[PDB]
C-alpha cells in the first residue's frame, strides 16, 4: 500500500529511465514481456491476471528516442499511451519548452498523472529525471513541477538533475537554461541531487578500469543509486527509512536542499573477490572525495547532515564502530550547530547484478546522500559562465523571440546571488 | 487478578514486543498456535495476567499494536509467534510521520488515536482487576515519541489511580541513526515526566557494549538487544505471576523506589550474563549474582553509576535460595560502598524472592536502581538540542504543522529544571 | 557570559502573557446569561 | 395460534422476502420442495405461524406477492425456494408505475388492488387466531410506496384491532439511485404515520457501512444486505415460534416500546457479526453480545444514536443463558450511559430470552430501540424535498394524474410537525 511515480522527460531522462527499468524488472523477477514466469507494488500495478505495468511516464518532444523504446524488447511492458511524444523539438531553447510547444503537451501529461494517481492508495511521492542542459528537459521539467506543486500541494517530489561539468560541455548555451531551470526548481522541488557527468567518468576510469565509457555505463550506476535509495520501501530491514523521513533529517532550511551523492563499492569481478569488502573499508571509500558522484570537493566546505544507506548482511554495531572512526578523522569536519549528523539505514537485500554489465555481485554496499556547504562552487562557476555572455547579450535573441521577457534573465541571477549568500551565512560558526 | 495490558507503538516498540511476547510464551509453554503444552501446574494458575481466553481453548495476548505506517506490523505477523496477536488490535495509518514529532502528535496522530483508544478502552473496561499499563516506545522516532506520549496523557486522564509503566529508548550521541533525534527527544521528555508513573531508560550503546564485553559474541544484532530487553522486562513482573517468599507487585516497587513524584527515571540491568565458552566455568551463587548486579558495565545505560549516589535500589531475585544470605549480602554491598549511597535515607535497598527461576537458569536477578547519575544523559541531550536550536535548523518542518518555538523554549526550560532539581538532592546533606 | 545570557527574552514573553491573561480574566468575567432560554423554556413547557 | 400473514410489494420488498422465506425455511428444516426434513421436535410444533398445510403433507407459505410489473415475480420464481409460493397469490399488472407515486396510488394502483385485497381477505378470514400483518416495501420507488401504503390504510380500515408491522427502506441521500426519491418518500411518510402500528426503517447506506467495516468482506452485494435484513426480521418473532424463559409477542413489544401513538419509528440491529477470519478468535459471551448490540456502527440506519437520547429500548436474546447476567448487564449498560437515556421514564430497557438459538450460532441478539436521533433522516429528506419543490421540478408528472400541490403542502407540513413533536420530548425534563 505504498507507491511512487517516476517522471522521465528529455533524452537524458528517458535514457536513464530505461537504465533503471531494466534493473527494477530484473530485481523483482519480471520478464521483459511483463509476465512473471508482494514487493512489486511500490513500482508496479497488477492488472488482474498476468502482466505488470510500470508506474512511469515518458515525455519528449523529439520522437526518435520514444520510437526506439516502442520497438525494442520492452515494447510490451509500457502502456502504449503513456509514452507521450511531440513532433517538434525545443532545440536546446528553454523558452520554447516553457512557453511555445510545451504548453500544448503538458495537459496530456497531467491527465496521465491523474489517471496513474487515482490508482495508488498510499502515494509516497514523485520522482523526476531530467538533464538540465537541454531545452525540452529543463523547460518541461519546470512546467510539470510548477503544475504539480499546485495540483497536489504537500506531496513530496524528488529531482535527479544532471548539471553540466565544470569544463566539459556538449552544448554552448547550456548555462543559460541551467540557471533558469535552477531558478524554477529552487522554490518548487523538495530534494535535488547532483549528477554531473565528469565525476562519474572519473569513477568509471579509476575503479571500473574502462577507458572508453558510453552513456549506458553512467546510467547503470545512476540506476543502482536509485535502487539503493528506494530499497527500504520494498524489502524487510532492521532500520527502515521512508521518503517522507528526509526533509526532517537532511534539509536544515527550506532553501537548502541541494546535496551530492556517492556509492561504494564500485569494483569489477576480475579483482573483487581478492579483498574482503568489510563494512569499514566500504564506508571509508564512500567518504573519499574522489568518489563523489558530483565533481565537487567536500574538503572545501563543512558537512551539514549525512544520510547513508546500507544493504546486505551488515550488522548495526559494525556501522557504529565505523561512524566513530569517521568522526575521529581530522580531515572531515561538521558544522558547529550539528553535534550528530548521521542517519543510518540498514537493509537485508543485497544489490542485484545486471548481466553483461560492469559491476560484480557483492554482499555489502553503501549509498550516502550528504548535504554539504561546499556545493556553492558549482553555482559560482555556472554564474561566472553565465555573466560572460550575458554582458554582451549574446544568444538572447533566440529567447526573446520565443515569448520570454527581457527581465527574466536578471531575476534568476538575483536568486543565485541570494542562494550563494545564504550558503555563506549558514556555514559560519556561532 | 491484578493483570496488565500491553500497548506498543512505533517500529522499535513493535520489535521489542515481538521478542517480549515470544519470551513470555516460552516461559508459560504456549505454542505459536496458542495451545498450552507446558509441564508444571504453576504455568497455568496466573496466566490471566497477560493472556485472554477464547473459545477452542487457545490463548490470545491482550496487546495493542499501533503505528503510523503498515510495514512493521505486516512484517511482525510473518515472524514466529506472530499469529497470537488478534487481527482486530492492529491499527495503522496510510501516511506515516517521517520522524517528525509534530506530524505524529498534532496533525496525523490526533485523528488516528481515536480508533486505538477505542480498543484500549475495550480491553481495560473488561478485565477483572486492573493493575495498570506498560508502554514500550522509542524517543528517537517521530511517530512513536509523539503518538505514544499523547496516548500516555489520554490514558492518565481517564485512569488517574492506575499505575503506568514506560520502557523508553533514548537516542545516545554515540550511535546516532537520525539527525533530528534531539528535537523529538527533548519534546518527548517534557511530556513524559508529567504523566508516567514509572520510566525505564534503555540505550542501544549500552546494549552493544554489554554484548561485546560480557557475552563476547562477535556479531551483535537487534535480536540480541531485543532478547536482553525482553529478559529484563519479564524479570520485573515475575513474582506477580508466580509464588514466592516475598511477593512484590509493581505498586510496591513504586512506593519504595520513588521518593518524590518527579524522580521516577530508573536504569536497569540483568544478571547473570556469561559467554558460551565460560558458562561451564562459573558457579551460580548469591555472591556471584550480587557482584555482577552492581557492576557498572552491567547497567542497561551508558550512564556511569559511580559518578553519582543511589537514592534507592531494588533487586528481584529468582529461584529457590535462603533469605538470610540475600539480606546479609545486601547489607555487605551497602557497607562496602557507603560513599555511593545517599546518607539521609538509611536502608535504601529493597529485595524480593521468587521461587520460580527462568527456564534454563537456576538463579536470576533483575536490578532497578534510582540513581543521581542519570543527569548526564539529559545534560548531553539538552546540549545537542541547544547546539542545533540556536540556528533554527530543521525548525521549519515542525513549525509548518501548527507548532511554534515557544513550546520548544518551555520544553528546554522544564528539562533543564528537571536536570537541576534531580541533582539538588545529590548535594543535600543531613 | 553564557550563564548571564540565560535570562531577558523569557521575561519579555511573560509580560505579553500578562495581557493575554488579562483578556481571559476579563473574558471569564464577562459571563453574560442564559436565563432567557430558561424563561423561554418555562414558557415553552407551559405551552406543552 | 396467534399467527401472521406475509404481504410484500415492489421489487425491493420481493427481493427481501425471497431471502426472508429462505431463512425461515432453513430454520424450520423445510426443503425447497415443501417437505419437512428437520431434526428436532420443536421444529414442527409452531409451524402454523408462517406455513399452511395442504394435501400430500407439503407446506406452503401464506405470503401475498404484488407488483405493478411481472418481471420481478417471474424472476423470483426461478430462484431457490421459489416453488413454495402458491401461484394463485401472484397478482400483477401490465403497465407499471415508473417510480411515479401518483400512478401507483391513484390511477393504476386503485383498480388493481381489489384482486390482491380479495386474496388478503381470504387469507385473514381463514386463520385460527390472527396476530397481525407484516409489510415489506421500499419508500424509494413509486409502485411500492404507493400501493403498499394505500393497502395499509385499506387493511387498517377493516381490522382496526389487529397489529400491523412495516419494514420500510427510506432513500438515503448518500447512495441515491432515483432522482424523484424525495417526492414519493415524503408523500409516503405522510400516510405511513397515520396507519402503521410499528415501523422499522432500514437504509442501504448503513448496510454497506456494516458490510465494509464489521464483516470486512471485499464485494458486498444485494444478497448480503438481504441476508442481514432477513436475520433481523426473523429475530423479532423467534420467541413466538419457540419456548423461552420470558415469551414476548409483538403486541407486548408494542405496549412497551411506544409511549405515544405517533412515536413508532424504530431502528434495529443484529448481533453478533464477525468476519470469517476472526470468527475463531472471538468468544460468545453476554458482555460481548451487549457491547456490540449498543454499538453505534451496528445500527441498521445511518442515524447516529449518540446524537440523541433513547426513549426506550428492547433486546431479544436467543440461546440458553442465565437471566441474572442478562439483567445485570442491562443495568450496567444503563448506568454507564445515563446521559443518553431520557430521565423521566426509569427502567426503559426491555429484555426477553428464547432458548432456541439460530442454526449455526449459540447466542444471538435482536435490538429494537426507540430513539430521538431518528429526526435527522426526516430532516434531510424534507430538506431535499423543499429544495426540489420550490422550483416545481418534476411536478407535472404527478399533477397530470389528478394530484395537486395542496397534498404536497399538507404532507410537508405534517412531516415537519412530526419532526418537531418527536424532538419535543428530547428537551423535556422532569
Ligand atoms: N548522464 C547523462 N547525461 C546525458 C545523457 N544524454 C544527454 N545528457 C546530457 O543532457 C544535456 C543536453 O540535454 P539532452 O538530454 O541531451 O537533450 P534534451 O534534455 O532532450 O533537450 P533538447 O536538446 O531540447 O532535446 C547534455 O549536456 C548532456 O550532458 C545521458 O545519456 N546520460
Ligand atoms: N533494540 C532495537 N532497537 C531498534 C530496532 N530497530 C530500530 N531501533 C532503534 O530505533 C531508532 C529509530 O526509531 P524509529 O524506527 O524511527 O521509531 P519510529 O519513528 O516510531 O518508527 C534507532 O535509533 C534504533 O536504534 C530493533 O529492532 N531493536
Ligand atoms: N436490499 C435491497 N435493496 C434493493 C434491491 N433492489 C433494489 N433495492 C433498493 O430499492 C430502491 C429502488 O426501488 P424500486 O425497485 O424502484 O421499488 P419499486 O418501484 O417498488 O419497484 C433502490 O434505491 C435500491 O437501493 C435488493 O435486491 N436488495
Ligand atoms: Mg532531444
Amino acid at each position: 500500500m505504498r507507491e511512487v511515480i517516476s517522471i522521465h522527460v528529455g533524452q537524458g531522462g528517458i535514457q536513464v529511465g530505461n537504465a533503471c527499468w531494466e534493473l527494477f524488472c530484473l530485481e523483482h523477477g519480471i520478464q521483459p514481456d511483463g509476465q512473471m514466469p508482494d514487493a512489486f507494488n511500490t513500482f508496479f500495478s497488477e492488472t488482474g491476471a498476468g502482466k505488470h505495468v510500470p508506474r512511469a511516464v515518458f515525455l519528449d518532444l523529439e520522437p526518435t528516442v520514444i520510437d526506439e523504446v516502442r520497438t525494442g524488447t520492452y515494447r510490451q511492458l509500457f502502456h502504449p499511451e503513456q509514452l507521450i511524444s511531440g513532433k517538434e523539438d525545443a532545440a536546446n531553447n528553454f523558452a520554447r519548452g516553457h512557453y511555445t510547444i510545451g504548453k500544448e503537451i503538458v495537459d496530456l501529461c497531467l491527465d496521465r498523472i491523474r489517471k496513474l494517481a487515482d490508482n495508488c492508495t498510499g502515494l509516497q511521492g514523485f520522482l523526476v529525471f531530467n538533464s538540465v542542459g537541454g531545452g525540452t528537459g529543463s523547460g518541461l521539467g519546470s512546467l510539470l513541477l510548477e503544475r504539480l506543486s499546485v495540483d497536489y500541494g504537500k506531496k513530496s517530489k524528488l529531482g535527479f538533475t544532471i548539471y553540466p561539468s565544470p569544463q566539459v560541455s556538449t552544448a554552448v548555451v547550456e548555462p543559460y537554461n541551467s540557471i533558469l531551470s535552477t531558478h524554477s526548481l529552487l522554490e518548487h522541488t523538495d530534494v535535488a541531487v547532483m549528477l554531473d557527468n565528469e565525476a562519474i567518468y572519473d569513477i568509471c576510469r579509476r575503479n571500473l578500469d574502462i577507458e572508453r565509457p558510453t552513456y549506458t555505463n553512467l546510467n547503470r550506476l545512476i540506476a543502482q543509486v536509485i535502487s539503493s535509495l528506494t530499497a527500504s520501501l520494498r524489502f524487510d530491514g532492521a532500520l527502515n527509512v521512508d521518503i517522507t523521513e528526509f526533509q526532517t533529517n537532511l534539509v536544515p532550511y527550506p532553501r537548502i536542499h541541494f546535496m551530492l551523492s556517492s556509492y561504494a563499492p564500485i569494483i569489477s569481478a576480475e579483482k573483487a573477490y581478492h579483498e574482503q569488502l568489510s563494512v569499514a573499508e566500504i564506508t571509508n571509500s564512500a567518504f573519499e572525495p574522489a568518489n563523489m558522484m558530483a565533481k565537487c570537493d567536500p574538503r572545501h566546505g563543512k558537512y551539514m547532515a549525512c544520510s547513508m544507506m546500507y544493504r546486505g548482511d551488515v550488522v548495526p554495531k559494525d556501522v557504529n564502530a565505523s561512524i566513530a572512526t569517521i568522526k575521529t578523522k581530522r580531515t572531515i569536519q561538521f558544522v558547529d550547530w550539528c553535534p550528530t549528523g548521521f542517519k543510518v539505514g540498514i537493509n537485508y537485500q543485497p544489490p542485484t547484478v545486471v548481466p553483461g554489465g560492469d559491476l560484480a555481485k557483492v554482499m555489502r554496499a553503501v549509498c550516502m546522500i550528504s548535504n554539504s556547504t561546499a556545493i556553492a562552487e558549482v553555482f559560482s562557476r555556472l554564474d561566472h559562465k553565465f555573466d560572460l555572455m550575458y554582458a554582451k547579450r549574446a544568444f538572447v535573441h533566440w529567447y526573446v523571440g520565443e515569448g520570454m521577457e527581457e527581465g527574466e534573465f536578471s531575476e534568476a541571477r538575483e536568486d543565485l546571488a541570494a542562494l550563494e549568500k545564504d550558503y555563506e551565512e549558514v556555514g559560519i560558526e556561532t | 487478578m491484578r493483570e496488565i495490558v500491553h500497548i506498543q507503538g512505533g517500529q522499535c516498540g513493535n520489535q521489542i514486543g515481538a521478542k517480549f511476547w515470544e519470551v513470555i510464551s516460552d516461559e508459560h509453554g504456549i505454542d505459536p498456535t496458542g495451545t498450552y503444552h507446558g509441564d508444571s501446574d504453576l504455568q497455568l494458575e496466573r496466566i490471566n495476567v497477560y493472556y485472554n481466553e477464547a473459545t477452542g481453548g487457545r490463548y490470545v495476548p491482550r496487546a495493542i499494536l499501533m503505528d503510523l505506517e503498515p510495514g512493521t506490523m505486516d512484517s511482525v505477523r510473518a515472524g514466529p509467534f506472530g499469529q497470537l496477536f488478534r487481527p482486530d488490535n492492529f491499527v495503522f495509518g496510510q501516511t506515516g510521520a517521517g520522524n517528525n514529532w509534530a506530524k505524529g502528535h498534532y496533525t496525523e496522530g490526533a485523528e488516528l488515536i481515536d480508533s486505538v483508544l477505542d480498543v484500549v478502552r475495550k480491553e481495560a473496561e473488561g478485565c477483572d482487576c486492573l493493575q495498570g499499563f506498560q508502554i514500550t516506545h522509542s524517543l528517537g522516532g517521530g511517530t512513536g515519541s509523539g503518538m505514544g506520549t499523547l496516548l500516555i496523557s489520554k490514558v492518565r486522564e481517564e485512569y488517574p489511580d492506575r499505575i503506568m509503566e514506560t520502557f523508553s529508548v533514548v537516542p545516545s550521541p554515540k550511535v546516532s541513526d537520525t539527525v533530528v533525534e534531539p528535537y523529538n527527544a527533548t519534546l518527548s521528555v517534557h511530556q513524559l515526566v508529567e504523566n508516567a508513573d514509572e520510566c525505564m531508560v534503555i540505550d542501544n550503546e549500552a546494549l552493544y557494549d554489554i554484548c561485546f564485553r560480557t557475552l563476547k559474541l562477535t556479531t551483535p544484532t537487534y535480536g540480541d538487544l531485543n532478547h536482553l530487553v525482553s529478559a529484563a522486562m519479564s524479570g520485573v513482573t515475575c513474582c506477580l505471576r508466580f509464588p514466592g517468599q516475598l511477593n512484590s507487585d509493581l505498586r510496591k516497587l513504586a512506593v519504595n523506589l520513588i521518593p518524590f513524584p518527579r524522580l521516577h527515571f530508573f536504569m536497569i540491568g540483568f544478571a547473570p550474563l556469561t559467554s558460551r565458552g565460560s558458562q561451564q566455568y562459573r558457579a551460580l551463587t548469591v555472591p556471584e549474582l550480587t557482584q555482577q548486579m552492581f557492576d557498572a558495565k552491567n547497567m542497561m545505560c551508558a550512564a556511569d553509576p559511580r559518578h553519582g549516589r543511589y537514592l534507592t535500589a531494588s533487586a528481584l531475585f529468582r529461584g529457590r535460595m535462603s533469605t538470610k544470605e540475600v539480606d546479609e549480602q545486601m547489607l555487605n554491598v551497602q557497607n562496602k560502598n557507603s560513599s555511593y549511597f545517599v546518607e539521609w535515607i538509611p536502608n535504601n535497598i529493597k529485595s524480593s524472592i521468587c521461587d520460580i527461576p527462568p527456564k534454563g537458569l537456576k538463579m536470576a536477578v533483575t536490578f532497578v536502581g534510582n540513581s543521581t547519575a542519570i543527569q548526564e544523559m539529559f545534560k548531553r541531550v539538552a546540549e545537542q538540542f541547544t547546539a542545533m536550536f540556536r540556528r533554527k535548523a530543521f525548525l521549519h518542518w515542525y513549525t509548518g504543522e501548527g507548532m511554534d518555538e515557544m513550546e520548544f523554549t518551555e520544553a528546554e526550560s522544564n528539562m533543564n529544571d528537571l536536570v537541576s532539581e534531580y541533582q539538588q538532592y545529590q548535594d543535600a546533606t543531613a | 557570559w553564557k550563564e548571564k545570557k540565560e535570562v531577558f527574552d523569557q521575561q519579555k514573553q511573560k509580560l505579553i502573557e500578562e495581557q493575554k491573561k488579562i483578556q481571559e480574566e476579563q473574558l471569564r468575567r464577562m459571563q453574560e446569561e442564559k436565563e432567557k432560554k430558561e424563561k423561554e423554556f418555562q414558557e415553552f413547557n407551559k405551552k406543552q
